[PDB]
């Protein structure tokens, strides 16, 4: 007790940058009468020390002057979450009696003693969040009385240890944030009592040991984020207590084991991020327990099995990023539980299944780039918990306001690239959470609903490449939260409205090839984020304003293909960040103001089809400028 | 994927007090359909802009892992702390905007790599320091603005740097 | 101490 205390208060004398606030100051007297009772973090038996509990004491300093010689009896050591810095001493297998030992969370640095091994009575050993490097001893495997072995998040590098099959009672094998490397020793796959292997985040190379057939009592497998290879062992199969299996991120080859479905308890299935290939085994829909099922970006082919109804329990569906075909079976969307539906980047073809969103809880379903066609199942357009709909690049078919229901909860829709006709119903104003509504490339005819503009939360709208008639009210200030506004390629009349000016936020703007007819707003002068302007392709009919060249951030604007006249300003030059100017196809006339050439981010300019005259001036864009940029002028110079 | 994890870095060291980076959704495979981002056909990431976004916070080394992108816009905010020179990374580079802010510290050397750089404005911040040489080596730098800057040593004129105006060094301190 | 890791559902479009 006096030789333990006295050798311990000489350790405490070693800590740097301790403040008198401090638990350890209650190490005063040395006499058992205080030691044993009034010590903060000791605990002893017959007298004498057999628990060193000082977790979380913000103690800082080394273990070099530990008193390993004068600690016999330790049983119990937990010195995390500290500022212990230094290495790992081989003393610390001295403690013979040791069964736990915590030096988790801390800044220690080296290599781990091989006589760690010598701890014969050691059930839990815990290095965890430290920075050492090297290999793990062979030695480790010494320890026949150990339950649980976590060293991750370290540099440990090397093989995991042959050895290992010596620790029989493991059950909790953590090592996941390393450089380990090399394959996995086939020793593994035979602990007995093993519960949780998580080698996952490694440099492990190999493939995939058989003998892991026989873990029947492992309910988790995480060995994602390494370069394993070769096939999934058929043998997985056989652990039937498989609970979660993150295979994730690998260099696997082959296809899917059929052996899988005797796994009833899986419920986590994650093998997306790898390089197998064929058909999905129609084996997989007895995977009864399954929740989660994630097999995207591979190079899986054939149609999905019709078997995938006897999933009930599913609610994450991952296929998409692959090369799978045919029609969708209806029993895809069997399950009520179904939240997310993920399919793009497929080669899918045929109608969508009318279980669509049979159980309501459908939140994101993901179709692009796909050969789908056909009309929207009546279940899609009552399911009123979508979150984000991707029907992008397909052949979709049908009335856009009568394909569509209301959708409280709707946040990101994308229905590009489809053949959706009609008009735009009004519904969509009660989808109150939308923040983008992407509709380009249809066959959709009509004017824009005026409720359209009280969705206020809308950033993204994108109605381009449609047959959109009528003309924008000047109640279009009404979104002033939008930043992205692409309606060009439509059939829009009338003036622009003014109300534009009010949409400060405005990032991108698309007007271009559409009918508006009349001036420029001169009130266009408040856009302080606005890089891109397209105005082509209309009839405004009068001379640019001045306050055009009052945004200063624009980079691109075009004003091309118009009635423009009157003499382009000069005050063109404090547009000090306009790399493109394309005023092509215009009734200009003047002279170009020779104040252009102190624009030098200019790159691009395209004045052909004008009615200008005059020598033009001297700038880069001016210079590689070919000969169509000055096409059907009247005397330039 | 690997640039909207770099992305999601800068969202996490940043205050948002406006919600701008709302949009940065952290689960989707690429962040080309966020806002205020854009990418090009290769799905990569070539804008951000972020100007006049009333963002407090510190830069991100992460901002390195985006080798497409051309216009970084992080203008006109509050952001505080040093420039990290593993902006160096960006292979293809056009404009670096982060002038009307409170960043401190030197201004990397590592911008000589940019080559394909073309606009560098840094004004109205509190940068001090010496300009590198090695930014006069770009050969592409047509717009450059260092104003209200506490900088010291003399202008390099090493060839680039000649066609330029002290207006680009003006309250500078620097002669 | 100890935990177990978490294997992160994969992307989404
Ligand atoms: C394991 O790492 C030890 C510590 O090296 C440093 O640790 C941190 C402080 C950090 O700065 C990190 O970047 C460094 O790598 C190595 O020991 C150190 O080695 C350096 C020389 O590299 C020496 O100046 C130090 O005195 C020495 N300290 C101690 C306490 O030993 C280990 O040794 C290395 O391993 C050799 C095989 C060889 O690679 C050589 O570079 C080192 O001596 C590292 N062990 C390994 C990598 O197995
Ligand atoms: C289906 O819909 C979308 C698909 O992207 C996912 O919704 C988003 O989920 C993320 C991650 O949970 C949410 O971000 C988180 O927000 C909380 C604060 O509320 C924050 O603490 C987290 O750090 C993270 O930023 C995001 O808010 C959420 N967005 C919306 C509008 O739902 C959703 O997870 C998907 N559901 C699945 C995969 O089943
Ligand atoms: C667009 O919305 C405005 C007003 O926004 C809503 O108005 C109410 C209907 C209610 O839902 C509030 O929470 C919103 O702020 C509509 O203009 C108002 O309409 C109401 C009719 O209930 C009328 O009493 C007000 O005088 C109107 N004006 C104002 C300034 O409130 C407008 O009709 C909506 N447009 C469309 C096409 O529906
Ligand atoms: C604490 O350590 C002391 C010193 O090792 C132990 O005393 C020894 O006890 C063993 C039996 O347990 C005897 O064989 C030795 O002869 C003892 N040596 C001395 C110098 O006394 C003591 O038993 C330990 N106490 C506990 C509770 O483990
Ligand atoms: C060692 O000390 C830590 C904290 O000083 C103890 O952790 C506490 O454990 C109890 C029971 O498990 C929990 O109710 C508390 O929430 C824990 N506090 C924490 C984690 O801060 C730990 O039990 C101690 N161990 C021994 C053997 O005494
Ligand atoms: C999809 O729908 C249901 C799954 O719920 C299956 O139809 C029957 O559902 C009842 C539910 O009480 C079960 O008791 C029956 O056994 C199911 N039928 C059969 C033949 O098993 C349906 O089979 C599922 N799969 C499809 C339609 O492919
Ligand atoms: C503004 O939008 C128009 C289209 O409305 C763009 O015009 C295109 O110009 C290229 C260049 O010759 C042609 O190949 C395309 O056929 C044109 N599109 C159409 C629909 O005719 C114009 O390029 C855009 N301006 C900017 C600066 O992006
Ligand atoms: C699982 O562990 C228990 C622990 O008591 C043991 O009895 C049983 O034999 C083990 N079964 C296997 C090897 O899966
Ligand atoms: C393990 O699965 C294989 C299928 O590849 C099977 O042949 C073998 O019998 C299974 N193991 C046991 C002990 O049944
Ligand atoms: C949609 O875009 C494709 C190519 O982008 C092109 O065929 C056309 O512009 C549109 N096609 C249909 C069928 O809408």
């Amino acid at each position: 007790t006096v030789e333990e205390a006295n050798a311990l208060l000489k350790w405490k004398s070693t800590f740097t940058n301790q403040t008198s606030s401090s638990k350890l100051s209650s190490w005063v007297n040395p006499n058992t009468s205080s030691f044993c009772t009034s010590w903060y973090g000791v605990a002893c038996s017959l007298g004498s020390i057999i628990r060193l509990n000082l977790t979380n004491t913000g103690i800082e300093g080394t273990f070099e002057d530990f008193p390993f010689s004068s600690l016999p009896n330790l049983t119990f050591v937990d010195l995390s979450m500290n500022r212990f810095s230094g290495t790992i001493s081989p003393e610390w297998g001295r403690f013979s009696k040791l069964e736990y030992f915590d030096l988790s969370i801390n800044q220690l640095v080296g290599e781990i003693p091989p006589e760690l091994g010598k701890l014969s009575n050691l059930d839990t050993l815990h290095l965890v969040e430290n920075k050492l490097n090297g290999s793990i001893p062979s030695e480790i495997g010494r320890l026949t009385k150990v339950t649980e072995i976590a060293i991750y998040d370290n540099l440990l590098t090397g093989p995991i240890p042959s050895s290992f099959g010596n620790l029989t009672k493991l059950v909790n094998l953590y090592l996941f944030i390393n450089s380990l490397s090399g394959s996995i020793p086939s020793e593994i796959g035979n602990l007995p009592n093993l519960r949780e292997l998580c080698l996952d985040r490694n440099n492990l190379t190999g493939k995939i040991p058989s003998s892991f057939g026989n873990l029947k009592n492992v309910t988790l497998l995480n060995m994602f984020e390494n370069q394993l290879s070769g096939e999934i062992p058929p043998e997985i199969g056989n652990m039937t207590a498989l609970d979660t299996l993150s295979l994730h991120t690998n260099k696997l080859t082959g296809p899917i084991p059929s052996t899988l479905g005797n796994i009833k308890t899986l419920a986590v299935l994650h093998l997306y991020l790898n390089q197998l290939n064929g058909s999905i085994p129609p084996e997989l829909g007895e995977m009864e327990s399954m929740i989660d099922l994630e097999i995207s970006e591979n190079k899986l082919t054939g149609p999905v099995p019709d078997s995938f109804g006897k999933l009930t329990a599913l609610e994450w569906l991952f296929l998409r990023d692959n090369q799978l075909s045919g029609p969708i079976p209806p029993g895809i969307a069997n399950s009520t539980e179904l939240t997310v539906l993920q399919l793009d980047t497929n080669n899918f073809t045929g109608f969508l299944p009318d279980t669509i969103c049979r159980g309501g809880k459908l939140e994101n379903l993901t179709l692009d780039d796909n050969h789908f066609e056909g009309p929207v199942p009546k279940s899609l357009r009552d399911c009123k918990s979508l979150i984000r709909v991707r029907f992008k690049g397909n052949s979709f078919s049908g009335d856009i306001s009568e394909a569509f229901g209301v959708y409280p909860t709707l946040n990101f829709i994308d229905l590009s690239n489809n053949n959706f006709h009609g008009q735009l119903s009004a519904n969509w104003e009660q989808s109150q959470k939308l923040v983008a509504f992407i509709l380009s490339n249809n066959s959709i005819t009509g004017a824009i609903p005026p409720e359209i503009w009280n969705m206020t939360q809308l950033s993204q709208l994108d109605l381009s490449s449609n047959r959109i008639t009528g003309e924008l009210p000047e109640s279009i200030s009404n979104i002033n939260r939008i930043s992205k506004l692409q309606l060009n390629g439509n059939r829009l009349s009338g003036k622009i409205p003014s109300g534009i000016r009010l949409l400060t936020n405005l990032e991108y703007l698309d007007l271009s090839s559409n009918r508006f007819s009349f001036e420029i707003p001169p009130t266009l002068n408040n856009l302080p984020r606005l890089y891109y302007m397209n105005l082509s392709r209309n009839d405004l009919d009068q001379t640019i304003p001045e306050g055009l060249t009052k945004l200063s951030q624009l980079q691109m604007l075009d004003l091309s293909y118009n009635q423009l006249d009157g003499e382009i300003s000069s005050q063109f030059r404090s547009l000090q960040n306009l790399e493109r100017l394309d005023l092509s196809h215009n009734n200009l006339s003047g002279q170009i103001p020779p104040s252009f050439k102190d624009m030098l981010a200019l790159t691009h300019v395209d004045v052909s089809h004008n009615n200008l005259q005059g020598p033009i001036p001297d700038n880069a864009a001016f210079r590689n400028a070919p000969p169509d940029a000055f096409e059907g002028n009247k005397d330039l110079c | 994927n690997a640039e909207g994890d770099a992305l999601s870095a800068l969202k996490n060291s940043l205050a948002d007090p406006n919600k701008v980076l709302q949009s940065w959704d952290a689960t989707l495979v690429t962040p080309c359909t966020w806002f205020h981002v854009t990418c090009n056909s290769d799905n990569s990431v070539t804008r951000v802009d972020l100007g006049n976004a009333n963002l407090s916070g510190q830069l991100v080394m992460q901002l390195g892992q985006l080798p497409n992108l051309q216009y970084l816009e992080l203008y006109s905010n509050n952001i505080t702390g040093t420039i990290p020179e593993q902006l160096g990374n960006l292979t293809e580079l056009v404009s670096l905007d982060l002038y009307l802010n409170n960043l401190s510290g030197p201004i990397p050397s590592t911008l000589g790599r940019l080559k394909k750089l073309r606009f560098l404005r840094l004004n109205n911040n509190s940068l001090s320091g010496e300009i590198p040489r090695s930014l006069t080596a770009v050969l592409t730098l047509q717009v450059l603005d260092l104003s209200n800057n506490p900088l010291t040593g003399d202008i390099p004129v090493n060839g680039s740097f000649s066609l330029f105006t002290p207006i680009s060094f003006a309250n500078t301190k620097l002669t | 101490e100890s935990s177990s890791s978490h294997s992160e559902r994969a992307g989404g479009r």
